[PDB]
Order: C-alpha cells, then structure tokens, then sequence
C-alpha cells in the first residue's frame, strides 16, 4: 500500500516531520516511526495562501 | 535514553558482552580437551596398572 | 532581566531543591530545547549532584 498523509505546518516546524524526532509537532500533533519507510515532501506555498 | 538512543548504547554492550561470552566458552572447550585426554590417560592405567 | 554577553557567559548553580523540568519542557516558548545523554521527558525522574 502507498499512503499519502497531507497537512499544513510553519517552516520552522518542517525539521519535525521526520523520525526519531521530538517537539511539539512531533509529539502531539503526526509522528513518525524510527523504523519509518517513506519520503516526506514539503513546499512553501505562501503565494498560494 | 529513550529507544532510538538507547538501542545504540545497548547494542555497543551487546557487541562486547557476546564476545566475551565466546571467548570463555571456546577457552572451555579447549581446556576439557586436555582433561578428557588426561581422564583417558588415568583409565588407561587403571586398567594396566 | 539581562542576560549575559557569549564571550562572558553567567553560571547559576542549582542545589538542596526539587528539579521539575515539565515546566520548561511543555512550556510552548522555546524554539529550541535538545537533550544529550537525557531524556527531556525522563527528566523528572532523575536525581544529580
């Protein structure tokens, strides 16, 4: 299976989306497994919002 | 350490503690080679002597 | 009220008292708070010099 998980974050948060990460992000809002198998995608997209 | 750090410092003790664990025990074998010749030895002259 | 310039920072020593880290930890100021050889949640359940 391939799953395509999506959200809106601020730049300072983008370290965050990784594994083996703490922080308010990676801790109470999407974390990711150590034994995480994936890519993470990100954009800026502040000329669009 | 939580488990992404404290697996790294457990496998480093795992790593020693095995070796050391395999050290002693070819040592042993070795060592009951030369007690089995000098038992066959000793039932050797039982029997003789 | 003030801090210190880098090139002469200050040094507080902390003794004879009880250590709660939750407060630093879940307080939602800081941009940056990494722990080494520690976990930053594990804290209160340490005791130091």
């Amino acid at each position: 299976n391939v799953y395509a998980d999506s959200f809106v974050i601020r730049g300072d948060w983008v370290r965050q989306i990784a594994p083996g990460q703490t922080g308010k992000i990676a801790d109470y809002n999407y974390k990711l497994p150590d034994d995480f198998t994936g890519c993470v995608i990100a954009w800026n997209s502040n000329n669009l919002d | 350490l939580d488990p992404p750090e404290a697996e790294v410092q457990i496998d480093r003790l795992i790593t020693g503690r095995l070796q050391s664990l395999q050290t002693y025990v070819t040592q042993q074998l070795i060592r009951a080679a030369e007690i089995r010749a000098s038992a066959n030895l000793a039932a050797t002259k039982m029997s003789e002597c | 009220t003030r801090f210190a310039s880098v090139y002469a920072w200050n040094r507080k020593r902390i003794s004879n008292c009880v250590a709660d880290y939750s407060v630093l930890y879940n307080s939602a100021s800081f941009s940056t708070f990494k722990c080494y050889g520690v976990s930053p949640t594990k804290l209160n359940d340490l005791c130091f010099t």
